[PDB]
């Protein structure tokens, strides 16, 4: 029981992590950039305007 | 003396190399779809079905009613499941009771000698009890044989229930009154929907039983055993562990 | 006193189950153990015998059938030697179907 | 043509045998849920000589899974591998002896050895024709040292025809793991010489260095060394099990090797290894397999093979090559270093060919050794030895199970004579 | 700005904006609610 | 299926097994209650039908308050009903009434729960004794029970963790008379003594954790943990596991050799332990710095003989060979001749489990030496010293003579002392 449970489980786990990580960090680094960029370049330009 | 993953120090090259190679692997796993994850959550689904069962126009039950099959809460030994125990099938088939009461689409029987898509059934007559896998589109069975020196139970060593796909005569249930000196007054009377009444087998005239005793520890963590062994007190009435009940949709 | 003082007990200090469990392919490395010994290019079906591929087979197919030619820098005249034929599928003779 | 019998016992063995029965799985296309899905019928084949059948077209192995601990038999069916070995093929006691030979070689590892015996001739009575008895222990404890080495004076009892070979696993100089080694390291050499024919020595020193210098790992585990062990394993019988162009076999390789009665120690190797930076860079070719062979840094023993001489050097190939590219590289290395063979015998190395290697790899090699430079592992333990013994320490556990101090001091006088044969030949 | 603002959102900002004063409070406002 | 019958003796016995059996209901599911994977707990945990698991070692004082508090304390439906043995009397500071009277009128029910836990178990390795050399219910009560025990069950393994009284400091007068009677009476039938002090480990508690005036409440806890990364073997998993039986034969090389001293490594707390790194290395080269000894003794001034490192939690297999490596090139750690190999390596992977909003933090790599060393000669010189000048003015003897054993008693224990000290000094030198 134990054997194939846990085996199961961090096959599981491994997978996870791996996918699930690398996702959520790359999307949060190029949309935080993305915005901060768009958002002082408009903001930039109206205030000079 | 020794640094994270991604600081460029000591043996980092080889590595990168081999976490390069096994992150792209395990990529392709999941695009390809062959990972335990995507595999199992597909299987769960098909299983677990929201579906719906068929209410009744009178009290009474019909074939070809959509119809679970339900073991009362009782009130003999310490170990204990708490209330309303049901008849799912647990594949790894096999068949086992789970705490549940909704219709999900592996409790969904339908009620199969009789002709008639619609008619009405009878104590002491026999029936089948029909069930369906996701996709498969195929109808299963409800069987137990005459028990071998090969062929017992899993945690009970008793005569063992299970689902099978032929036909046969193994197969054919009959339903009677759990009140003993009635029953031969109620052999061909009409059977209520929501009415505790025995499930005996019509080739070894055992009985379906739940062992609330020992456990079955599955993938959905909901614990019981099945098997057909007919059970009597002192005073020789059937024991609470034996009352069946086969419950319909509320309208 | 100080043993009711200290002794006051603790619904939800439940211990974890994951450390164990990871610590045990720390040590372990489950798919690891391809990774450690698989060499060049991954590939499935790579392999046959001698005899099948010289004498039944007939030899490589899709090489040159004639030409042997003698090349400009490493003085030597492979486009016969340099293939070692692994043409199709394996040694397949009609067992598995028995 | 035969099929093999395989013994393994310990709480080493059973980490190592691991590995073993499931490289045997892998080049037979063997799923781990028992049945065959493998590609070719080439595969098919010798299938006998590691699974037997029964119903439903399962094979299951030979396997004999022995220990006193229940620790490393709750870890071996619980691993991938479990419903492909046997389940009554699980013999064991309650407690666990725990690096004393006493109670391994006399008591508490000797009532489960009537049943290791007839478990023995269960099977290898049962298979037609058996080439021999093959074992894989560690010298360094109390199941291995205590049950198997004392079987391995029980089955040659009863069978001296067939042909004993040995994945033995000596202590390490440098950095023991244990204050009575050079009890059970000794007490068991003085086993094995009487009895042992192949007897392979292999340490976790020269291993731990094969996963840092050469593969160039920087977290080297067991794991990761015991598969190098366990390609070896399935690179030494490959033409019991396929064709190719010169089959040899477990009696082929004992009449090219020992020459003596006594002179009967080996040395391992395996030879296509690299990192896995320089996987595509590398060409895994005759003249590259070769010159790694013969190197000191890709041996799998204590020894600098330098210090000494090979009087005979042993091989294996496989993969579908040609025989002049390894018919002059093996005259070669004869030819530039007289220095480290010696004159008296005129060939020192045999040839051996395959037709496929293990499943990965595209040709392969086995290096086998029969080197008098073995003798520096068989000098530490001596040096080890007497100067425990002049002291007389720890003697009441080896006193208290039924051995003596003439069981000791014999037990030395059989390591002093193998040496005292080893220098005779040294130049 | 690059902000597409509903009419009730953008009553609900100058009300919560004028709520935290006795721009910094508009990008505040909308960046907290 | 691999139980461990425990015994604690005295009020030292049950007020450290508080905190034993604390940390075994904690590392498991167990509830202080008797109710609730890993099936590992069947090792000191029963079943019944309920689920209710109620644990299998004696708890012994004839000094009734302590087992009182327990019983009303958080932690009375837990402990069963009768392994838990009062009387109305305590020994009171003396070897004559703990020995002859108050243990003879109550052995008897010990050696009857003691039976029926034996063969109500099925694989009992040894017996391991909680118990204290410095006052009346652990030393009388404890040889009179080591007798009556290695009697009746024979040859098997007996570990005795000890609450040795302190070198300098102290707490009752008359401690060297309970100290060396109850000596002579042990080292014929202890297999390995385990020693701990009390202000060795109040320095530690004052120098590393950095709290200051501590209970033994919260020295307990350090012990508590002490014997759990001891008994983690069976406890859960591992690489190499190690039984009761190695210890018992990898650490003691003689007939009367047998005295181990204790140490635990990773001593550290909450607001500490995120800013230090943990390496295996900077916890092997603590462990073995004298100002880390649970007993005070300083190992200079001789030579080990045989040491025990017991890990637990994630090791790296590799660096433990390193570390070693790195420990055999010094010459401030010794050694003897006759001991080349001179160590064992166990392993265990589970992290040490710590109490909530205790003074210890969550630990990920736990180290246990139990080395012997020829400096414990050293701490028995005192315990004869302070013998020598109470003996020749024949003080407090009348204490000893009016309960049934004669004066004659205390000159063959310390001919026995002189034998022992004869003993050790000529085991630790060189021969040529």
């Amino acid at each position: 029981v134990e054997r194939q449970r846990f085996l199961r489980v961090l096959q599981n786990e491994q997978f996870e992590l791996d996918m699930e990580e690398a996702i959520q960090k790359a999307e949060a680094n190029k949309m935080l950039r993305d915005r901060q960029l768009e958002q002082e370049e408009r903001l930039a330009n109206e205030l000079a305007r | 003396n020794v640094y994270g993953p991604g600081v460029r120090m000591g043996n980092w090259n080889e590595d990168v190399y081999l976490e390069e190679e096994r992150m792209r692997h395990f990529l392709e796993k999941r695009e390809k779809g062959e990972l335990l994850i995507q595999r199992n959550r597909r299987v769960k689904k098909n299983i677990l079905r929201p579906m719906q069962l068929s209410v009744s126009e009178d009290g009474y039950v019909h074939y070809g009613d959509k119809v679970i099959i339900v073991n009362p809460d009782q009130v003999e030994a310490g170990k204990f499941m708490r209330g309303d125990l049901s008849l799912c099938m647990s594949p790894d088939c096999g068949v086992s009771a789970v705490q549940t009461i909704a219709p999900m689409g592996r409790n969904t029987f339908t009620i199969l000698n009789s002709c008639e898509m619609g008619q009405v059934v009878v104590y002491g007559q026999n029936f089948c009890l029909g069930i369906a896998a996701g996709l498969e589109g195929k109808m299963l069975y409800l069987t137990s044989d005459h028990r071998t020196l090969l062929k017992s139970s899993l945690k009970s060593g008793l005569q063992e229930v299970t689902l099978t796909d032929e036909v046969t005569h193994l197969n054919c249930w009959q339903a009677a009154f759990l009140d003993p000196q009635l029953r031969l007054e109620y052999e061909g009377f009409p059977v209520r929907a929501n009415e505790k009444i025995v499930i005996y087998h019509r080739h070894t005239n055992r009985a379906l039983a739940v062992h609330r005793n020992l456990f079955l520890r599955t993938y959905f963590g909901k614990e019981m055993e099945v098997v057909a062994h007919t059970y009597l007190d002192s005073h020789k009435v059937e024991k609470p562990k034996n009352q069946w009940m086969l419950v319909t949709g509320n309208p | 006193c100080i043993y009711r003082k200290e002794y006051v007990p603790m619904p939800d200090h439940r211990p974890d189950f994951v450390s164990r469990w990871y610590s045990k392919s720390k040590m372990e490395g489950l798919p690891y153990k391809h990774l450690i010994t698989h060499h060049q290019e991954p590939s499935h079906r790579y392999l046959i015998s001698t005899y099948d591929d010289h004498y039944n087979r007939h030899n490589y197919n899709p090489g040159l059938p004639a030409l042997r030619t003698w090349n400009g820098q490493k003085l030597l005249w492979l486009p016969e030697k340099s293939d070692f034929p692994l043409v199709a599928p394996p040694t397949n003779y009609g067992l598995l179907e028995q | 043509m035969r099929e093999i019998v395989h013994l393994q016992a310990g709480q080493c063995g059973n980490q190592i045998g691991a590995k073993f029965w499931e490289v045997i799985s892998d080049e037979h296309g063997i799923d781990p849920t028992g049945t065959y899905h493998g590609d070719s019928d080439l595969q098919l084949e010798r299938i006998n000589v590691y699974y037997n059948e029964a119903t439903g077209g399962k094979y299951v192995p030979r396997a004999v899974l022995v220990d006193l601990e229940p620790g490393t038999m709750d870890s071996v069916r619980s691993g991938p591998f479990g419903q492909i070995f046997r389940p009554d093929n699980f013999v064991f006691g309650q407690s666990g002896a725990g690096n004393n030979w006493a109670k391994g070689h006399y008591t508490e590892g000797a009532e489960l050895v009537d049943s290791v015996l007839d478990v023995v001739r269960k099977e290898a009575e049962s298979c037609d024709c058996l080439q021999g008895f093959q074992l894989t222990h560690s010298l360094g404890g109390g199941t291995g040292s205590g049950m198997g080495t004392l079987l391995i004076s029980k089955i040659r009892e009863e069978y001296p025809d067939r042909i004993m070979n040995t994945f033995s696993v000596v202590p390490s100089p440098k950095v023991s793991d244990t204050v009575v080694e050079p009890y059970n390291a000794t007490l068991s050499v003085h086993q094995l010489v009487e009895n042992t024919d192949e007897t392979y020595c292999i340490d976790n020193e020269a291993l731990y260095d094969i996963c840092f210098r050469t593969l160039k790992l920087t977290t080297p585990t067991y794991g990761d060394l015991n598969h190098l062990v366990s390609a070896t394993m399935s690179g030494v019988t490959t033409c019991l099990r396929f064709p190719g162009q010169l089959n040899a076999d477990l009696r082929k390789l004992a009449v090219n090797m020992v020459p003596f009665p006594r002179l009967h120690f080996f040395m391992p190797g395996f030879a296509p290894l690299t990192s896995r930076g320089s996987q595509q860079y590398r060409a895994l070719t005759v003249p590259e397999l070769t010159q790694q062979m013969f190197d000191a840094k890709n041996m799998m023993a204590a020894c600098d093979p330098r210090h000494g001489r090979y009087l005979t050097v042993a091989a294996v190939f496989r993969g579908r090559m040609s025989m002049k590219e390894v018919d002059e590289q093996m005259l070669n290395v004869q030819n530039k270093n007289s220095s480290y063979f010696v004159e008296w015998i005129p060939n020192n190395v045999k040839t051996a060919v395959c037709d496929i290697p293990p499943r990965g790899l595209k040709m392969s090699a086995t290096f086998i050794g029969n080197s008098t430079a073995i003798q520096e592992l068989f000098k530490r333990i001596s040096e080890q030895f007497t100067a425990m013994f002049r002291r007389k320490a720890f003697l009441h556990w080896y006193t208290g199970e039924g051995m003596d101090e003439m069981e000791f001091t014999e037990a030395e006088s059989n390591m002093n004579d193998l040496v005292s044969e080893y220098q005779q030949y040294q130049d | 700005i690059g902000v597409k603002l509903s009419k009730e959102e953008f009553e609900n900002v100058w009300n919560l904006a004028s709520k935290k004063h006795q721009v910094e409070t508009i990008r505040n406002v909308l960046d907290e609610l | 299926m691999r139980e461990c019958i425990s015994i604690h003796v005295g009020q030292a016995g049950v007020q450290i097994g508080n905190a034993c059996w604390e940390l075994y209901c904690l590392e498991h599911g167990i509830q202080p209650d008797g109710q609730m994977g890993d099936d590992s707990f069947n090792t000191f945990f029963s079943e019944t039908g309920a689920g209710k698991h109620v644990p299998r070692a004696v708890f012994v004082d004839l000094e009734p308050t302590v087992i009182d508090e327990v019983r009303t304390g958080t932690y009375r439906q837990l402990f069963h009903p009768e392994q838990l043995i009062t009387g109305k009397e305590d020994a009171a500071n003396n070897y004559a009434r703990g020995h002859y009277t108050i243990g003879k009128e109550i052995i008897d029910l010990v050696l009857d729960r003691i039976r029926k836990l034996a063969d109500q178990c099925t694989g009992l390795q040894g017996f391991l004794v909680f118990h204290s050399f410095g006052g009346g219910t652990g030393s009388g009560f404890t040889s009179l029970l080591m007798e009556r025990l290695s009697v009746d069950y024979g040859k098997k393994s007996k570990l005795e963790f000890s609450i040795y009284p302190a070198p300098q400091v102290s707490t009752a007068v008359v401690e060297p008379y309970n100290s060396i009677l109850t000596t002579h009476t042990t080292l014929e039938h202890s297999d390995c003594a385990f020693m701990v002090d009390n202000e060795a480990i109040y320095d530690i508690c004052r120098r590393n954790l950095d709290i200051e005036r501590p209970t033994y409440t919260n020295l307990n806890r350090l012990i508590g943990q002490i014997v759990s990364s001891i008994t983690a073997s069976l406890r859960f998993d591992g690489a190499l596991n190690v039984d009761l039986t190695e210890f018992q034969t990898n650490l003691v090389p003689y007939p009367r050799i047998h005295f181990p001293l204790a140490t635990y490594a990773p001593v550290i707390s909450a607001e500490k332990a995120y800013h230090e790194q943990l390496s295996v290395a900077e916890i092997t080269n603590a462990c073995f710095e004298p100002a880390n000894q649970m007993v005070k003794c300083d190992p200079r001034h001789g030579k080990y003989m045989a040491c025990c490192l017991l890990y637990r939690g994630d090791v790296v297999p590799k660096d433990v060979n390193a570390a070693i490596a790195t420990i055999k090139t010094k010459r401030t750690i010794q050694f003897v001749d006759w001991c080349p190999t001179g160590f064992k390596v166990g392993i265990n992977y589970q992290p040490p489990t710590v109490v909530p909003g205790g003074d210890l933090a969550k630990v990920q790599r736990a180290v246990c030496m139990l080395s012997n060393t020829t400096a414990i000669a050293e701490a028995w010189a005192r315990l004869d010293h302070k013998f020598d000048l109470m003996y020749a003015k024949r003080a407090f003897v009348h204490w000893y003579v009016g309960e049934g054993m004669e004066e004659g008693e205390f000159s063959e224990a310390r001919e026995d002392m002189a034998a022992l000290e004869k003993d050790y000094e000529e085991v630790g030198v060189d021969s040529v």
